[PDB]
RNA sequence: UAAAUAUCGACUCGAUUGCGAUAGCGAACAAGUACCGUGAGGGAAAGUUGCAAAGGACUUUGAAGAGAGAGUUCAAGAGAAC
RNA sequence: GGAAACUCUGGUGGAAGUCCGUAUCGGUUCUGACGUGCAAAUCGAUCGAUAGACUUGGGUAUAGGGGCGAAAGACUAAUCGA
RNA sequence: AGGCUCGGCUGGAGCUUCCGUCAGUGCAGAUCGUAAUGGUAGUAGCAAAUAUUCAAGUUCGAUCCUUGAAGACUGAAGUGGAGAAGGGUUCCACGUGAACAGUAGUUGGAUGUGGGUCAGUCGAUCCUAAGGUACUGGCGAACGCCUUGUAUCAUCGGUGGCGGUCCCCGCUUGUCGAAAGGGAAUAGGGUUAAUAUUCCCUAACUGAGAUGCAAAGAUUGUGUGCACAAGCGCGGUAACGCAUUCGAACUUGGUUAGUCGCUCAAAGACCGAGCUAGAGUUUUCUUCUCUAGUUAAGGAACGGACUCCCUGGAAUUGGUUCAGCCAGAGAUGGGGACGUUGUUUCCGAAAAGCACCGCGUGGUGUCUCGUGCUCUUUGAACGGCCCUUAAAACACCAAGGGAGGCUAUUAAUUUGCACUCAAUCGUACCGAUAUCCGCAUUAGGUCUCCAAGGUGAACAGCCUCUAGUCGAUAGAAUAAUGUAGGUAAGGGAAGUCGGCAAACUAGAUCCGUAACUUCGGGAAAAGGAUUGGCUCCAGUG
RNA sequence: ACUGGAACCGGUACGGACUCAGGGAAUCCGACUGUCUAAUUAAAACAGAGGUGACAGAUGGUCCUUGCGGACGUUGACUGUC
């Protein structure tokens, strides 16, 4: 019987957590994340999902080293040298 | 304290295995049960089987039968020829004075 | 899945040490024990095989 | 976790039983030898 | 489940670490506006979809 | 009566989980598990159990003294009495068969 | 094989006859957040004390919420959801 | 018992997609209860089956003009003549 | 007229005339969007799952929290005790004012602050199953797809000598996939507010190890301590037994395989007879009713159906099971061999646990028997069924083989003790009429293990013991209508589309049983008689 | 432990509660056990064993895949599908 009766066999997880996005989508019988086409070499996005693509684009995250790279970038990546010495 | 548990007595139980042990509460008014449930007819054909074969043992081996008139003993007796132990005895009695 | 019994035959390895098992459906009248030659000049017998 | 309690306390252990608590917290049951006095090992290292 | 796996059971325990009632001396932060925890989970009511 | 729980994780009365019950000092009725049984081998011609080999699990098989795995004889351990009699008596004969053919 | 050309996606800047919190980006705020769906994905509401917390000491009834006085303040009928 | 063929009687035995019936699996009738319900299908009595074409857990396979179907256009996550 | 000016009050920082020009420029509706609010209305309603009462405690405050007494319920296929999936702190302790617990609340799965999950032996880890997914290869504009297969393919590793190497032997194959399959090895008592096969005590076992100690190897025969010779064990007719008296590559095997039925045995549970110890009842009766009288893993010794061996030769055929069935291819008789399950006037071990009596830490006992178509589990041995025949890997063991190895007081080599180590992850609690899924503390759904007494065929129905509950908002009253139960004179389907609904029947023993029939059935056909209590009689070992 | 029998006794009654088919004569449909429209139709519907027919001897037949290639097939007419 479909519906209150059906809904108490619900108790075998489908999806569970993806080592690559971190979303529980992860397929556990096809293997494959069902967000980011994790174990996928490259990356599962789709132009007809432009807020997909929004939520889960650079910049959404740290950009750790890319901010490292526009840093050094304003200097023109000097390296091997040293403010002049000098003191307080 | 642990208090006491409660009785629950076995006391009625036993008198009236005491008075079916006499032979009361049997009637046929007492017996839910088919007469083969209550005893079946199986266990009875082998109790009394046992207990033929035995006796045809115990005669053979202190030699109040030969081998021939065992055998055919112990087949009539498989053939249900004989009720009881008495039966037996008797039809034993009265073969061995004709031989 | 077979309505006809499977015959285990063993054979011996001509060029190394070692027994090899052949699965074949059973003609009628082979029997456990049973002697069966295969080849050109095996005779006509129940259960050989030989060339037609 | 041995070799680590007898370089920092000078206490040998005859067992060590380790569990991870609800908050990803490993916890360590040091036992020492016979020899040592775990009262006396805690006085010095200031729990107690 | 009482048999879970390790990354599991630390997921479960950051999340503990989450559910927590907001330190009452960050109310007294100059320009402070949070009065409370506004993420806080019971366990019965809102689920966490593992 | 008194009544029993399992004392593992499995709750299923599969093979790897039968049970029995036994009464302790303490008075109380538990659960203690039985293994597996091991199995008297056989003959390699013939089906027959062979005697004088001690059964035990495949790898508790090395556990046993050296004797209870063996019987003093040819093939003892691998082949029944009566099957090394048949052995003995086909070589013999089928070898002097053989050489009764080669003279003639 | 450069230049004239395209392009604010990225970094950094200047403006406007544009909107003024149901408007303007979904998001002026712990917003792609809370929450929902197994999943692809969907997705809000929510700005305002006062120049300055000076955020109502103390007395009093009640178990308390709370109230009656009092005090701060240009002003509290601006008292915290202001 | 009979010339034979074979027949009769009493036991033993325990076969069957056999029967009554508990757990269990279904859902016939009341066209009962309820019908802004306990419930987006439940509740009571009465009923079908109950050692097999049986009932079931987990792991696996089949994905949309496709699957699966002891066949009702049925089911395919309260969604199916797409 | 669209609207406008001024006055009064509130408010606290912007606003405005006129000229041009521009526009996101005027709302009563669009089952319009969004936010808020009414009458209905203190109304519908808070009625399934038998049930609560008395006294006291705490509190400002008690139907609801706690204690005691009583009365009931689940009734062992539980409203009991534990787990798998799922949940994720809901577990335990101490505070609690608001919200929530559709009444209440001092209580709470709520709320605030803290605490809590300890493993060589339990699992994962390891093996592979169905199946998934790689390599090559092919295809494909391409992301990538297809095959898991002689398609592809130059896919290696094993003994030995030498000391990397040479001889010889073979021929090739990935990797994932089961906390229910396979699988190295732990039990008892105690301990916490919350952990227990994990912690403590006691007592074991498995695997990987080098080293040390002790004993073997390390003797026999003949002749006279000496000389010669002798290998790698003995016993039994046999089934096989005993010691540790070597051994490789290679080859071949072993390691329950389904389901149902019957019989037998062991343990646990149940049930009796005493004898102790404590309780209960005693107008009256009862040598009375209830409770406690327990023994783990691992060892030693015995025991073990079936099967096997020796003797011998069977018809006047015998042996034999509940049923089978077995024998000149060697029966009966007689005598032996083997072995899993298991048992003990035995260790563990009574120094434990249990029951009772005292003191402010002591003592006593923990014993003799029986019984069974009885149940559960385990084991043994058979039989029935299939056009159904009831896993694979790893790992260990055995046999054939005799390449090799040490050289009769040496050595190789086993044996036994002593010693070291055994990583990582899970471990709390619920598991459902309130910890899961159903919007929720929802009469729904969701995989399993343990299972007392009476009546009885019975795990049926009804009552009871251990254990657990009285949680379903309460009080008064008992109108109409209702939902659910119980009856009804005389008639007996006249009611109604229709005997819908209800009533009738029923267990067991004896008797009796038609048409028809595929000969199996119909059949419990139809239809009769008996059934209680008490005192006896007979039969069945 | 079960079976059969006898005397005596009461009372509205003796399977004293509980548990458990009313029976028979016919017609139509479907042989039977079984399955189905989860949430209005459990049936005369589907399945079924049995019967007949078709194609196929593998350089084959029926299907799937864009392609490569694959399934029946660990198959071979007493087989395979329709």
């Amino acid at each position: 019987t479909k519906g209150t009766q059906a809904f108490g066999k619900k108790h075998v997880k489908s999806h569970t957590l993806c080592k690559r996005c971190g979303k529980s989508s992860f397929h556990i019988q096809k293997k494959r994340c069902a967000s980011c086409g994790y174990p996928d070499a490259k990356k599962r996005t789709y132009n007809w999902g432009a807020k997909s693509i929004r939520r889960r684009t650079t910049g959404t995250g740290r950009t750790r080293h890319l901010r490292d790279v526009n840093a050094r970038f304003r200097n023109g990546f000097r390296e091997g040298t040293t403010p002049k010495p000098r003191a307080q | 304290i642990r208090k006491p548990v409660t009785v629950h007595s076995r006391f009625r139980a036993r008198e009236y295995e005491e008075a079916r042990r006499k032979g009361r509460h049997t009637g046929y008014g007492k017996r839910r049960g088919t007469a083969n449930a209550r005893m079946p007819e199986k266990t009875l054909w082998i109790r009394r089987m046992r207990v033929l074969r035995n006796l045809l043992r115990r005669y053979r081996d202190a030699k109040k039968l030969d081998k021939h008139l065992y055998h055919e003993l112990y087949l009539r007796a498989k053939g249900n020829n004989f009720k009881n132990k008495k039966n037996l005895i008797e039809y034993i009695f009265k073969k061995k004075t004709e031989n | 899945g077979r309505g006809a019994p499977l015959a285990i035959i063993a054979f011996r390895d001509p060029y190394k040490y070692k027994t090899v098992k052949t699965t074949v459906v059973a003609a009628e009248g082979m029997h456990t024990g049973q002697f069966i030659h295969c080849g050109a000049k095996a005779q006509i017998q129940i259960g050989n095989i030989v060339p037609v | 976790i041995k070799r680590a309690v007898h370089a920092l306390y000078n206490v040998k252990a005859v067992k060590v039983n380790t569990l991870i608590t609800p908050l990803q917290q490993k916890k360590a049951y040091v036992r020492l030898a016979s020899d040592y006095d775990a009262l006396d090992v805690a006085n010095k290292i200031g729990f107690i | 489940s009482a048999l879970k796996k390790s990354f599991i059971k630390r997921k479960l325990a950051k999340k503990q670490k989450q559910n927590r009632p907001m330190p009452q001396w960050v109310r007294m932060k100059t320009g402070n506006t949070m009065k409370y925890n506004a993420k806080r989970r019971h366990w019965r009511r809102t689920k966490l979809k593992l | 009566s008194l009544r029993v729980t399992y004392r593992r994780r499995l709750s299923y009365n599969t093979t790897s989980n039968k049970k029995r019950l036994v009464k302790t000092p303490g008075g109380r009725l538990v659960v203690q598990y039985i293994k597996k049984r091991g199995q008297i081998p056989k003959c390699r011609d013939t089906g027959v159990k062979l005697h004088g080999i001690t059964p035990a699990r495949p790898i508790a098989l090395r556990l046993l003294k050296r004797n209870e795995r063996t019987v003093t004889r040819a093939y003892g351990g691998c082949l029944s009495p009566n099957a090394v009699k048949e052995r003995i008596t086909r070589a013999f004969l089928v070898e002097e068969q053989k050489i009764v053919n080669k003279v003639i």
